């Protein structure tokens, strides 16, 4: 199947239709996505089998043919662009400067930009056009509002 | 059964579109990997 490095749309034709259900981001021949969109399940590529090989429902993300390779973090000052690939709709570039989600493990960077639940798994890129994190899992802020974690895995 | 296909080139885009604020949230993370928020 198709291992140039870029983003990529995740189908499934079991519901009507196509249906896009996500976004993932291939690097080092390596397929990343979160964890919400696949299921953990494998993937086709062409004529060709993507197997999981690394995933976690706590952090939100799965590995394909081998372990993460993102490493790149927010540096907590600068703007960032969301590569945001809406279903049906042409791949986009958003920029804004992160808010911050505190927990009681840390403080995470968030983007506050409202796509379709489709969209989930779309890249957050730094002004090198380095991934630092995949766009997705969130919360439902007071004015109905929606805010996702810059959710980023570790490279072993 | 899932399958994907290319969108494009992950790249900065010089002159995107600017927008969306920076909220400082409070937030819990349970173990499904929900995030909600801490009031
Ligand atoms: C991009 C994913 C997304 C967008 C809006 C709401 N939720 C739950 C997820």
């Amino acid at each position: 199947g198709e291992t140039t490095d870029g983003v990529y749309r995740v189908m499934t034709r079991r519901l009507l239709g196509s249906t896009q259900v996500g976004v993932g981001v291939m690097q080092e021949g390596v397929f990343h996505t979160m964890w919400h969109v696949t299921k953990g399940a494998a993937l086709r590529s062409g004529e060709g089998r993507l197997d999981p090989y690394w995933g976690d429902v706590k952090q939100d993300l799965v590995s394909y043919c081998g372990p993460w390779k993102l490493d790149a973090a927010w540096d907590g000052l600068s703007e960032v662009q969301l590569l945001a690939v809406p279903p049906g709709e042409r791949a986009k570039n958003i920029q804004t400067l992160p808010g911050i989600f505190k927990t009681k493990d840390g403080d995470i960077g968030a983007v506050a930009l409202d796509y379709p639940a489709g969209t989930s798994g779309s890249p957050i890129l730094d002004k090198c056009g380095r991934v630092i994190g995949l766009y997705g899992n969130g919360v439902v802020i007071k004015n109905g509002s929606y805010v996702s974690a810059i959710t980023q895995g570790k490279r072993e | 059964d899932m399958y994907i296909e290319r969108a494009g080139d992950i790249t900065w885009e010089k002159d995107a579109e600017v927008t969306g604020n920076s909220p400082r949230l409070d937030v819990a993370l349970d173990e499904s990997g929900d995030f909600s928020l801490v009031e």
